[PDB]
């Protein structure tokens, strides 16, 4: 699609020199600075702020254009859960019902790694996505029980878990990388495709754009 | 049988014990759909050899075995297997190689100034030196198993 | 008030109701070498600020705070 | 002061803002008598370096300043500070390297025998090789580090 | 000192070629095999059993050869104890009472390393030895919480711990290693010459034949 | 009886008396993927063994037992 | 004039010893409408490096001006020209890369099986080992000038 | 006899048309008592390595032959000899390594600052990359060698 | 064009596994081995024998199809020349009068690098053909005075040399290879374009498939 | 008959006239240490074999022969 | 011996920073700078002005310390002989007889490494001497044709070649080096202790000291 | 008077007797690329000079210098 020639020099801005402290965006209570920022470069790894806020800005264009309660969890919520059970996890999450929406995202950061756990409540089902290869199983297993723990001790009402599923995400589906540094954006971009009930259906050759939109996106917070 | 049990504790003699069956016995015992149970087993199977001759083929005519039948495997997805190969032997991720060369990059610039200052004790000249010499500064590991492949890519 | 670490710390505090903690981690920050740009405030989350106060984010006595070392993956 | 400003979140820009004492107010606000606050500080100062003439000299006067403030003292272990430089810096430890390059052996011998064998997808032979050519795979990080420093050692 | 070169011909057998799996020692619950070990060769990096063993044997001396009560802790139980607090550590030592002994070893592993923490009950104090230059002080102020803590709720009796003092280990007084690899030892023969009262000289040009040395003291378990 | 891993699993059961748990390893070593030569197992602190015995050892209901990732160091 | 001279012989100082013209003064000197002359020129210049801020950006505003210059010349073959450079500087061709591995395999097999035979001397085990350790046989030379190359091709 | 023949042409069948006596049959028609003959025959002999266990054994026990024969040989200078090893190996000299990383200091620093300016066609960022990754430029032969032979220094 | 799925598998066989002294063809008094022949693989550099063989088809080839006078020179007579003057180049060539011909090759190889030197007679000029970017002017003037000086001793009859002409050959006509490795077909498939006054458009892409097919157009002989 | 190296090398000789110089190269490849896949013999250009005949490729007294290294491009 | 820590500094101060081309000596027609001097640090492989220096400064050590007639060779002066024959190589010494000498040294450079060939008139046989272990015959017998063909046309009287001998170097004789940067003082010491007709008796161990002085001497030209 | 190279070059000329060679070798130096840091000059084997003239090192119609690389080992 778009490339506007001036919006491109907003890019090579961002990803400039200059100051690594640098603010350059704002929102959700989060800082992304020139030094966050350019983790969205080639072959650069990216952070958890990138990450924690094109996974924000997600939230509010499903709101603003109509689309699934979007909750979105915190990168550092799964390891705190696979390590605190859950009442070190309890009040995370006061300020909110969660079965009270539809969709629910959970950035699962392996060291080194990233992976995407969808949670579906319209459907009754989880799902572990993953740019590699790998399966989640006990990946997925921890944040059910979460969940049947989560609302018997928040509403006295457990959680007939054989109503639940959850599964992985066979490879031959879901677009794979082919390198070892962009997947930190297939564990977005499917954080897309998936919260538009929008059938994921792209590729590698495709990302590297991916890449300088989403500072673009991530700039304005203006999410295209 | 025996083979659950080699692949357990897998061994060079484990896997003698079980005459010329072996190879087609584990390729078979081993369910080909789904890369990371041939991942797993195809690298039970190597965590074996050693230069000798007997436990070396032997490992060879067994993988053999186990590429074949995953090779003409539908549900087998050959990416997602060379893929989860390379992260278990780390070749392909296992550290933000990038950001590293980047938090070196200052550090080193001014540990090879200091070096070369003259308020350098002439002591460590020597110290410094053949102290990034013990193997276990000297002996590159993945970038070496990384480059053995290359070599046969281009086959010799 | 406290600051549980990750490691399996876990150390102890008060302070200044409506009191800026801009000064609750440059301090802190000092005190385990930990520089910020390597991590993360968040109070049950919410991701602190500058700015906040223990007062505004309404905190009572024995709550605790959590500091994460900064991730990233590929 | 600004000198405990500025370590805390070093940059480029709050060491020049200090116009020239900014060199000597880090060797003297930093306590050299336990070589883990200087590594510590040496670190600290020189996650500043960028190529550019202001940062790279300002960083190279602020560190022949620390240097020679604890080569003046006597609490100070040179010896242990070598040595907490090139852990932090990975040049030293990071990975029990030799067991490693253990495991490698036999998966890097099996690995390298599929790869020539006929029932080998023609497919792959370009995959794999173009797979280990990605930075994160190929972009080598402190076998580069130790490099540049050996060069110096021999000085040029 | 000693060299019995029949005794050389019974290690370069024990570092030589068949099994991995090979038993060639047991005691204390423990089964060093010729892959264990081999960790102990030239620039080999050691292992638990390895350490777990000669550990062991410094009890087993000190017990017949008239020396200190010897307790010695498990390489698990630090880590363990750094993030299941002291309930998930509990009955670990049920069949002892601690204070009841002298002295206690404690081998540090902070993942790649290897460090010690000596507890001299006779003393009152503990102190964290590394062979490369490290201090341990939140190291060592989580083992005493273990013990203020330990007595308090096994005794009733709780630990003045103003009576208690600790402190880290100078590296010009105690011989550091000039590698990367031979930390395994000076983290065990400081716990020999710590364990005979015995003042911690030697270098790291010893070492290489206490490498050999510690094969034939393992095997034989007869510690010399 | 249960077999608590160190990630933040927590796998349970129960088992024979005087029976040999030399099977209760081999099992769950492929119930896991992980080969005993990297892994340890270790109750209250003790090495199990294989000759050993939940009765003998005398562990009762509910009782967990632990297992290590083999470490390293140098 | 001193350009022409400068040239011949570069030096730091000749470099130095022309002003801020110099710059300018040599892109300009310099018919870039074949590589060949850029190549050279641009070799000419840069020999001259040294890590000093006067000689260092010297050397740049230098080769910025003579790349410039180029840049907009339609005579001008930019390929010809990365790969005469290259080459000159051993990063391509020097050596037929392949058949020199493909003579080394088997030498490197048996050499690496005398080594671990029971009739080698204890005597060179230590003599071989700290023998490939002198630089002239350590020190890697064009194998780091491409990494350094990579790191930025990556940028940082 | 065969034996010279085979010298000659080295080849896997000649060396295996010689029966189990090719061994010995070569250790003795080779004088050790002057290390070229026995660096220039243990390089004939193993020349001939192939990966398949015929050819791969049959060398190895050409050899230890060869090197016991040697080994109680009075004239026999061992040292003379590792030492002419490594250098028809490119493993000791072949170049004037510090003297070319002496000339690479600079225009590696040159064409590092180019490739990141402005007045850089876009163009060859990806054409500079993929072309530093040819193997006659990424494939490092004797820094190989030299790692191999590490590896077993150190014993696994 | 072509590609014999049959045929193909005479290609494999003699890039195969075997002999590395087995000869698979011969001609001109050459005999190119299972070792030679292997220089045509992929990213494999060249020989003089592959190259010396490839350079003689071209003679047959443009013989039996009516083509110009085509006289090849040995790979090593360059060399020899800019080493032992026209002298001990001498009697090279007495089976043969040159100027009777119409176009000669000359295969440059200047250590690990080939080019060529292409005389027209026709046109009384030469030509230096280099896939890198080589320039070549002293390659061609110690040529030339080869050929004055070698008529003038042969004929009594000098060469007027200002009717003679030589030049380089820029870059940006002639395709340029994109490596390192395959500079022996751009030497050759020059000398073939050339030697059909065939205007030279080629690229890198098409090179490795020229790769196959040399070898089979070698084996058989059978130039195609 | 001569056979001139390529260093600045000059050793000379003679033999029989129809016979097989298969032999007058294997001894000189001894003779040097040079195995022939590495190098390569040509006579006024046009390469000897081994079934040839000094006599055959009629050649005379005095008559100088030449040995090249084998070379290779890319 | 001797270490004048005064005249210390005037060696860091020639191998030291500054100018590259800044000259530091000069003699027999050669100017040794700040760039050939450097050639002789540590590991660093040393020029031929270097070596064509101290090569010098033995023949006047020579002749004023009552020492053989020693005539001393340019280290260009083999490799042209090995190629350009005598005639190429005439004239050379026309400002001198040589066998009105005693003693003549010969530099052999073979690319990348330095051996020594010793000529002694007085017992009418020469010596290649080589650091690391090869032996030179024909880099010797080279040498004699040069002789036997020199006096032959420069007095018509030839050479009894009967009465001459040459031979190799046994390595278990003269010390070899023990790495790959250092030969070209094993090349040069080897040239001294023979121009004194002293036992070469030196190590490894001593050379890295011989780099020091041998600046100093060669910068003084007061050859110690 | 000529300038023979090494390569198997031959370039001739002539000059001024008591002429300043300064000039004969900084012209030949770019007429080649050569740098003189790299080459060095010889007359009949000594190293001629800046300062040192034709006339005076003695030399004569159709006289041959000689080049060569410079020359390093170790």
């Amino acid at each position: 699609l778009e490339l506007t020639e001036d919006m491109e020099k907003e890019i090579s801005n961002a990803l400039g020199h200059g100051p690594q402290d640098e603010i350059l965006s704002s929102a959700f209570k989060l800082r992304i600075t020139r030094g966050d920022i350019q983790t969205l470069k080639n072959y650069h790894w990216l952070n958890d702020e990138v990450i924690n806020f094109y996974m924000n800005l997600l939230v509010e264009r499903n709101k603003k254009q109509g689309y699934p309660a979007l909750h979105v969890f915190s990168t550092f919520f799964y390891p705190k859960l696979k390590s605190g059970g859950y009442q070190a996890v309890k009040r995370w999450t006061k300020g909110v019902n969660l079965f009270e929406q539809e969709i629910i995202l959970v950035p699962i950061h392996r060291k080194v790694h990233w992976s995407l756990v969808v949670i579906d409540l319209r459907k009754k089902c989880l799902k572990y996505l993953d740019s590699m290869g790998q399966k989640g199983h006990r990946i997925c297993e921890i944040l059910l029980q979460y969940l049947q723990d989560e609302s018997k001790t928040k509403r006295n009402s457990d959680l007939n878990l054989l109503e639940w599923t959850h599964h992985s995400m066979k490879p031959h589906e879901i677009p794979q990388q082919l390198n070892g540094s962009d997947s930190g954006m297939f564990t977005c971009k499917y954080a897309d495709y998936i919260s538009r009930d929008k059938p994921i259906t792209f590729t590698q050759h495709q990302m590297p754009l991916f890449r300088k939109k989403m500072v673009w996106e991530i700039l304005h917070q203006q999410l295209l | 049988a025996d083979v659950s049990t080699f692949l357990a504790f897998p061994s060079p003699e484990k896997l003698l014990r079980l005459g010329p069956k072996s190879s087609v016995l584990i390729a078979q015992q081993t369910d080909t759909s789904d890369p990371e149970k041939v991942v797993s087993a195809f690298l039970k199977v190597s965590s074996v050899f050693k230069d000798e001759a007997t436990v070396r083929m032997a490992v060879q005519d067994a993988v053999d075995a186990l590429m074949q039948k995953a090779f003409n495997s539908s549900s087998f997805n050959s990416n997602t297997f060379l893929t989860r190969l390379l992260v278990h032997m780390g070749l392909l991720k296992s550290e933000d190689k990038v950001k590293a060369i980047a938090n070196l990059y200052g550090p080193l610039m001014a540990l090879n100034h200091m070096v070369q200052q003259d308020y350098f004790p002439k002591a460590l000249a020597p110290l410094l030196l053949a102290f990034v010499t013990k193997p276990n500064s000297a002996l590159e590991s993945s970038s070496f198993a990384r480059h053995s492949l290359l070599q046969t890519l281009y086959k010799v | 008030l406290k600051v549980a670490g990750q490691d399996g710390s876990v150390v102890q505090f008060k302070i200044k109701r409506h009191t800026p903690l801009s000064k609750l981690m440059k301090a802190y920050c000092e005190r385990q070498g930990l520089s910020m740009r390597q991590i993360r405030f968040r109070f049950d989350g919410q991701p602190i600020n500058e700015t906040d106060t223990p007062a505004q984010l309404e905190m009572e006595d024995e709550d605790t705070i959590d500091v994460f070392q900064q991730q990233t993956g590929g």
